[PDB]
């Protein structure tokens, strides 16, 4: 129906929110894995 | 004795869930907090006297699109805080629906807390304290007005959850 | 034909959505663990766990 | 002095996560689990007189994730498209990934073609020359690799870094 389409849109909008969110978390984890000391690390977690 | 558990914050967007958590966990308050995307996670260990209590805290994005996901955060939670803006009657009714949902979906044993946040903004209070108190008493909900801005009753409500937790 | 392939496209959507919700939850628990880690050697172990 | 985002694409099970594991950690796993969503690693290697950082996104290649690939390769300076030299279907699938990038990715993207699992030449279902020809006609950087034996893994990556503007 008309609503099934709008339902899909909302669905895919949230889906993309969490894709983006996961991309950020993974980049942050990666920077942590490259971190040399607890200094840099706590800096990244900020 | 170590007792850690899972707690979830629920409520309409922009009522102060994250702020509230930032307060409790990192003791901060950002005036221009940006809307949460999806959800945020933080932990915090607080001792009652003899036993250590670890808070596993899920601060959910409140906007309506994320509604259907909420279970993936509160399922298997032993505590919840439903938050609303005392200067917003619509955010108080929305808060009522979160309570009904938890009562239907979540464990019957879950400790639910109701937060009337932004008490510091009583300059434009749109939700009478006594009406919020009453609503709470009937649903057996730990109610408490709070201010993430001033830290009023922030630590208490968390602390009050831990004690009421079986 | 219309509301057919559209119901499925939704379900696949919801399935992907949940994958990425579980993905983010796992990553956040791990960033927080790391935030709680005492030593730098503790952090390497966390970064090496499972997801 | 130079960091660039690179993305791997290919049909599920062609070797993409293994390729990146090799290049990044020298590892390889006979039983790598299928990727969920996407994984991210970096690698800083000094060209010859300048350090270039690889920001590498390793996408899940299952069909249900297809609509999402754009969200990884938009803004990418480089892509690797991977197929299994023992899987004729995976090669066909790679052709359309290339097509999709030519139409939708940045116009100056460097696209490499990886004939992966070339260590299993004993089951070659994809003629090396049938694939070398396709790559030349599409201006791709074709190169058969093995994540197991590490063959051409550093090369292909280094060829990409080289051809980048
Ligand atoms: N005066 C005051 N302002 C507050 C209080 N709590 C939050 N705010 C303000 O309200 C706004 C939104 O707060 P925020 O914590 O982001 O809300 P939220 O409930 O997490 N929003 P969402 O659900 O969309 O993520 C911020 O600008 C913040 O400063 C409070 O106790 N007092
Ligand atoms: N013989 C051989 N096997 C390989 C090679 N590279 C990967 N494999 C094998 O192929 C299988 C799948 O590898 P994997 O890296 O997970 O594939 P993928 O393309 O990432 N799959 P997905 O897109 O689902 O995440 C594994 O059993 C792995 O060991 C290679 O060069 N030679
Ligand atoms: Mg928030
Ligand atoms: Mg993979």
């Amino acid at each position: 129906a008309q609503r099934l389409q709008t339902e899909l849109d909302v669905s895919e909008q949230v889906q993309r929110d969490f894709v983006k969110l996961s991309q950020t978390l993974q980049v942050q984890l990666e920077r942590i894995r490259q971190a040399d000391s607890l200094e840099r690390i706590r800096a990244i977690l900020n | 004795k170590i007792c850690q558990f899972k707690l979830v914050l629920l409520g309409e967007s922009a009522v102060g869930k994250s702020s509230l958590v930032l307060r409790f966990v990192k003791g901060q308050f950002h005036e221009f907090q940006e809307s949460t995307i999806g959800a945020a996670f933080l932990t915090q260990t607080v001792c009652l006297d003899d036993t250590t209590v670890k808070f596993e805290i899920w601060d959910t994005a409140g906007q309506e699109r994320y509604h259907s996901l909420a279970p993936m955060y509160y399922r298997g939670a032993q505590a919840a805080i439903v938050v609303y803006d005392i200067t917003n009657e619509e955010s108080f009714a929305r808060a009522k629906n979160w309570v009904k949902e938890l009562q239907r979906q979540a464990s019957p044993n879950i400790v639910i807390a109701l937060s009337g946040n932004k008490a510091d903004l009583a300059n434009k209070r749109a939700v009478d304290f006594q009406e919020a108190q009453s609503y709470a008493d009937d649903n057996s909900l730990l109610f408490m007005e709070t201010s993430a801005k001033t830290s009023m009753n922030v630590n208490e409500i968390f602390m009050a959850i831990a004690k009421k937790l079986p």
